[PDB]
């Protein structure tokens, strides 16, 4: 009976649990000890991996049982080389295809996959051109700097019948310190022998990473197998300007720009406007998913003082000036100062976190301190003090707490109109796409447990790019030099480092005798692939991310805006002192009075105009003083918005339950 | 005065270019050495300088714009200049002639317009320059708390003054990090600090200046190793990778946003001119031309060959072979190689200019100039079919055979003739040509302006090392280009700002106010870059992408 097993594969527990496994059993494989063969960590992971690989065994044989995708085929093939492997170091690279499982399992991360597939299928055309100019470039340096690149060891013999034997170093430019050196006549790292080292030359070119190295060194070549001149050449530099300008400059930002226009064009299908165009579908839709807030007011006047006094323009800017001082004291702390100047800083210190704490106390006497820590704000400058005024007796672990007084000055950032709202709109996008990331977070994992698989038995020494704090031995330091690569610090002086006649650290279980073993040729397809995958994939989420929130990039602030919108509710509850639905229509003459033009009514006389607009279009016939929020709000839109006659007001809600979405019962009186 | 205003306003103009070129050929000598050319240059800045006087004495009639401001402030500063320099850093003040070359913007209306734009382009980024202003200041002081004066203990010998390695890196501060362990050596203070003092958090000024190189992705790997050695190994990593995140993939993310949200701006509103129909209606007659052309023809005036399907695959096959000809040199290639080679080239050049020559005699000789597809063709086979005889002749030119290859591998471009994409926007592209050549040469001119600027601040100071000789210097003018180019791509520019900023003391004295000159060339240099190259591809690649969508409805 193959319908429990359909009912166990499909149930609700059972796939949670098969993807927290397959997470699991990758974080289990981002631990293993990459030099120590013979080390106690991998005896335990490998038990490990048994049990994880018995599930994943188990799981593909159930679904098999109900059977009878090119997904399923990659399930077969991971759990396949693990049992194979209970040579084996080919089996081990593969081992890395285990976060891959996990694709068809989340909706997201598949979507984002095929998206990023049909991002590079429509962007193919570009590439083409760009590498047809890669290699004519390299063609024509392959043409020009054919063998001019090498050079002795030192700079006197300028042939290869000269750069033989010995002779003598003087370290550091002294005449008296002088060593006895070899003379090898070596090419150059990067040079442009043949097509291929020209391509990858011109790749490291425009990469912008190292290329005044290489500018400079075929600026010196003089001939086919002599060596270098100072400046022989400065005019071939315009290769090396013209090259960069065309593929780097050009070919490198009109790939941007065509990934921007292509998910412009992607996301305009909204092909909607029969009576709506962009601006109505962004401006009336705040109408209808806005909710009426209140002001909080207290009671007991004898309480309300403080309130009054904490409340007002002078004490915001008295605090702005007192935190720009803290910040200044803060920051002019310099090295070996005065021990004077060390205690007048404690007492100012002493002083600041005092005043902030009265400044606390103040504000939680007269804001009702049930709803004081409601906001974010409030709550986090009270962490700020507390922290902060421990710290005064301590004087005479502790640098923990110093940082805290450094993070009122971000409060200074959400005081202005704009800055503060261009992060929230960024902030929300990045929130809203949070899969897009997750592709950048396996390319890194992916790649880092290569690095270890491959690169990890390489030696650490001082004078090279492996060193003690760059080296693929333990998964946050491969991670940091992929992110450092990624950035494109030193990327070819490692992928360099990393070639096969490299020292081996004396740890790994290699074959006595021989220790220049570790290192492979698969170092340069790795670092490229690593480097234009990465590119592309950090371009992808910037793009995604820039189009997630594309109106307020292009909002047009004369027109309209949700902050119109904003302003009027604000305003609007200084008359209103509870969200409790219907206002009082009184004081509704002074309120379009304060209301700035483009939402409300000019500096003219609001009884020639105003008052005539405001009962000649037609309201809600509800009692004197009883009128819904919405009534007020969507029927102001409505106002500023596609202004019709009399008696086509029923296309309005025609509109809004056709064009518009579900309206949910809460146009009944907006019917009206 | 009397009417003067066709002649005189371009005589200025090439007044002002001559002023550019003479200041271009001037060598910056070190330690107020100099030749003959500073000796005549100096009584050619003279003569500029008194005409200059002459033609804005002139013009008085003026103040209020401020283009014709800094056309008479150049005019003052220098006859101050100038009378300083006879009655005696006087000849510092020579620097505001830097700003002539600025002068031939007001000449041409057409590039006036360009500038402003740019520059107009400008005011939606100062939320994010402020943004990063505070992410600077809070970083620099998260670091002045953090870390203060510890990277300032290497290893020595035992009891000396010599540092061990050649290449130093600070002990632990507190027996944490880095331990020098060797032979005899012992770490004590009284180190000057990594890169001579000048990266380090031991100072407000340092704190900001270190915290401004880390967010420009340069040089931050280098800070967080030597933090590493010095401090600790658990809290400097999650310092700069924070600060390489939030400083600098988030901002430019913000950058790049906000420049394409004002591009399409301007693009909606264009559109609205019908500026897009401009280019439609001249690309959809271009389709009506061709087959207006030959089929009106065809009647009375090989033909099937060359239309075949077969000698399109042929054709590529020949290119082909002469690409595989072309990519297999190397060095030291086969004696074997080179003489299948240099007969390879002669047969298929003989074969193309056979079928030019058939293609030219088939359809049509007027028809085909017209054309830019074939209109180099004819030019490159005349140059292959003279590098023969040229070569074979009594004319050796060993450098002439490397720079003949070149026309002839441009051949491969004959196999991207039909795309429908490639050639689309290759028509807006040069469509727009004149305002690529406006920009481009507006930030040739910002460049020139630039490196002028650094001959005359840094030029003849970078011989102070003793031990070693710099490349990448402002001696003279090409160098300094090649210095201001490398620069503006943001490739170890930090290392130009150290050279520079030891070049006038130290990290100690004012000479560290120098470094505003490599903040701002970085800062404002990648923004025009920002707004040239990525402007010319947004807003010639919506054109190219709007014709598919009238192309292929149309169809
Ligand atoms: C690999 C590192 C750099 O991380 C990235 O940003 C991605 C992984 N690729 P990318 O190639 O990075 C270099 C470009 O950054 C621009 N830059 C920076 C600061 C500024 O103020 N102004 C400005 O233009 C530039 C200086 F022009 C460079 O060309 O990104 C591009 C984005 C858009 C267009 C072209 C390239
Ligand atoms: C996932 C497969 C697509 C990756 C890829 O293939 C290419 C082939 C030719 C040209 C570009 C690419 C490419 C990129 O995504 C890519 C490569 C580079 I190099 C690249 O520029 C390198 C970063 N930058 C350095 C400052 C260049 C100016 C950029 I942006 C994108
Ligand atoms: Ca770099």
């Amino acid at each position: 009976i193959r319908v429990g097993c359909h009912k166990l594969i499909n149930h609700h527990i059972f796939t949670n649990l098969i993807l927290v496994f397959i997470m699991l059993s990758s974080a289990a494989l981002a631990a293993e000890d990459p030099i120590r063969s013979h080390s106690f960590r991998n005896t335990i992971l490998g038990y490990f991996d048994y049990a994880f690989t018995a599930i994943f065994t188990v799981e593909i044989l159930l679904k098999m049982t109900t059977f009878g995708n090119y997904f399923n085929l990659l399930d077969m093939l991971v759990v396949g080389v693990s049992l194979v492997s209970f040579v084996v170091k080919i089996l081990r690279v593969l081992r890395v295809l285990r976060p891959l499982r996990a694709i068809n399992r989340a909706k997201g991360l598949k979507h984002v996959v095929q998206c990023v597939f049909v991002a590079i299928r429509t962007i193919g055309n570009i590439m083409i051109v760009t590498t047809l100019l890669q290699f004519m470039f390299a063609c024509i340096g392959v043409q020009l700097f054919k063998g001019k690149f090498y050079r002795c060891t030192d700079e006197a013999k300028s042939n290869p019948e000269e750069c033989r034997g010995l002779f003598i170093l003087y370290k550091d430019g002294d005449v008296d310190s002088p060593v006895v050196r070899e003379r090898i006549w070596q090419n150059s790292d990067f040079n442009f022998d043949n097509v291929l080292s020209a391509m990858m030359a011109l790749f490291t070119v425009s990469t912008f990473e190292g290329w005044p190295a290489l500018l400079y060194k075929a600026i010196d070549s003089n001939g086919e197998n002599i060596g270098p001149i100072y400046n022989h050449r400065v005019e071939i530099s315009i290769f090396f300007i013209i090259y960069i300008i065309i593929v780097a400059f050009f070919m490198m930002n009109i790939f941007v720009g065509f990934v921007i226009v292509t998910f412009q064009e992607q996301g305009e299908k909204e092909y909607k406007n029969c009576e709506l165009d962009k601006n109505q579908r962004q401006c009336v839709e705040y109408a209808l998913k806005a909710r009426p807030l209140r002001r909080y007011i207290p009671k007991n006047p004898y309480q309300y003082k403080f309130w009054y006094v904490v409340n007002s323009s002078p004490f915001e800017y008295m605090m702005f000036v007192l935190i720009m001082l803290n910040t200044l004291c803060l920051a002019m702390q310099h090295y070996e100062q005065s021990k004077m100047f060390n205690d007048a800083m404690d007492i100012l210190n002493m002083v600041f976190t005092g005043v902030f704490t009265v400044e606390m106390v103040l504000k939680v006497i007269a804001f009702k301190p049930k709803g004081y820590f409601s906001d974010a704000w409030n709550t986090f400058d009270s962490l700020i003090v507390i922290g902060s005024i421990i710290d005064v007796a301590l004087s005479e672990s502790i640098t923990f707490f110093r940082l805290f007084r450094v993070m009122r000055l971000v409060k200074l950032l959400s005081r202005g109109e704009g800055i503060r709202t261009l992060l929230w709109t960024f902030i929300k996008s990045f929130q809203a796409l949070p899969y897009v990331a997750l592709l950048i977070a396996m390319l890194f994992f992916i790649y880092a447990v290569i690095g270890m698989q491959m690169f990890g038995k390489v030696a650490m020494r001082d004078n090279n790019q492996i060193n003690r704090n760059n080296n693929f031995q333990t998964f946050p330091q491969a991670v940091l030099l992929l992110f450092r690569c990624a950035t494109g610090e030193a990327w070819q002086e490692i992928m360099l480092a990393c070639l096969p006649g490299k020292l081996c650290d004396p740890e790994s279980d290699y074959n006595p005798g021989e220790e220049y073993t570790c290192g492979s040729n698969f170092a340069i397809v790795y670092f490229i692939s690593f480097y234009m995958l990465c590119a592309f994939l950090i371009i992808n989420l910037f793009v995604a991310v820039i189009m997630d929130n594309f109106d307020y990039l292009t909002r047009d602030w004369s027109i309209l805006g949700p902050h119109h919108l904003d302003e009027f509710k604000r305003i609007w509850s200084e008359y209103d002192p509870e969200a409790k639905g219907r206002i009082k229509h009184l004081d509704v003459v002074t309120l379009l009075r304060r209301i700035q033009p483009p939402l409300g009514f000019g500096k003219l006389c609001p009884h020639r105009v105003a008052c005539k607009r405001l009962v000649a279009m037609n309201m809600p016939l509800n009692s004197d003083g009883t009128v819904m929020f919405n009534a007020t709000l969507f029927a102001l839109v409505r106002t500023a918005l596609k202004i019709k006659t009399e008696g086509n007001l029923e296309q309005a809600n025609e509109e809004l339950r056709a064009v518009i979405k579900k309206i949910w019962k809460k146009t009944s009186m907006k019917l009206l | 005065s009397i009417v003067e205003w066709k002649p005189f306003d371009i005589f200025i103009l090439l007044a002002i270019f001559a002023n550019c070129v003479a200041l271009a050929i001037y060598i910056p000598f070190p330690e107020d050495d100099s030749n003959s050319t500073n000796h005549n240059l100096e009584k050619v800045e003279y003569a500029f300088l008194i005409i200059f006087t002459v033609e804005t004495f002139l013009k008085i009639i003026y103040v209020r714009n401020g283009w014709n401001l800094l056309d008479f402030v150049i005019v003052i500063v220098g006859l101050f200049s100038v009378i300083l320099e006879q009655l005696t850093d006087v000849k510092a003040l020579r620097a505001f002639r830097v700003l002539r070359p600025l002068r031939l913007v007001s000449g041409v209306p057409s590039l006036q317009v360009v500038l402003n734009s740019i520059i107009k382009a400008m005011v939606p980024l100062l939320h994010i320059a402020l943004l990063v202003l505070f992410v600077i200041i809070i970083y620099a002081i998260i670091g002045l708390e953090l870390f203060i004066g510890k990277m300032h203990k290497t290893c020595f010998f035992a009891d000396s003054d010599i540092v061990a390695e050649e290449d130093p890196a600070p002990c632990a501060f507190s027996g944490n990090g880095r331990q020098c362990t060797a032979n005899g050596t012992e770490c004590r203070s009284g180190w000057v600090g990594p890169n001579g003092g000048i990266t380090n958090f031991d100072n407000f000024a340092f704190a900001m200046l270190t915290v401004f190189q880390c967010i420009t992705m340069e040089g931050w790997t280098d800070v967080l190793y030597w933090m590493n050695d010095a401090m600790g190994f658990e809290l400097p990593w999650v310092y700069f990778v924070s600060l390489v995140i939030f400083g600098s993939f988030f901002v430019l993310n913000l950058v790049l946003g906000v420049l394409s949200g004002e591009f399409s701006k301007e693009r909606e509103k264009a559109k609205a001119r019908g500026d897009f129909q401009k280019l439609r209606e001249k690309q959809q007659l271009e389709e009506d031309l061709k087959g207006y052309l030959d089929w009106i023809t065809q009647a009375e005036d090989c033909r099937a060959a060359v239309k075949s399907v077969t000698f399109y695959w042929l054709v590529i096959v020949l290119v082909f072979l002469n690409t595989l000809t072309i990519s297999s040199e190397h060095y030291n290639q086969p004696d074997w190689l080179t003489q299948i080679q240099d007969i390879a080239n002669k047969v298929l050049l003989a074969l193309f200019t056979c079928e030019m020559l058939v293609k030219m005699y088939s359809l049509g000789l007027q028809a085909y100039f017209v054309s830019l597809f074939n209109r180099f063709d004819c030019f490159v086979v005349c140059g292959g079919i003279t590098e023969t005889i040229l070569v074979e002749l009594e004319i050796m030119s060993p450098l002439g055979i490397s720079v003949f290859r070149c026309v002839r591998l441009l051949r491969i471009f004959k196999v991207t003739r039909h795309w429908t994409s490639l050639s689309n926007l290759v028509a807006s592209l040069l469509n727009s040509m004149k305002s690529i050549a406006s920009l481009l040469l507006l930030l040739f001119l910002f460049i020139i302006i630039f490196s002028l600027l650094g001959m005359q601040l840094f030029g003849g100071k970078f011989n102070f090392d003793e031990t070693q000789t710099k490349r990448s210097t402002f001696d003279n003018f090409p160098q300094a280009l090649l210095t201001v180019f490398q620069i503006l791509t943001g490739e170890d520019w930090n290392a130009v700002m150290y050279d520079g900023i030891m070049a006038y003391g130290g990290p100690s004295s004012s000479g560290m106010i120098v470094c505003i000159y490599f903040i701002i060339l970085f800062i404002c240099g990648n923004y025009i870059l920002l707004n040239v190259f990525l402007a010319i591809a947004v807003d010639n690649l919506a054109d190219a992408e709007s014709l598919n969508t009238a192309q292929k409805e149309e169809a």
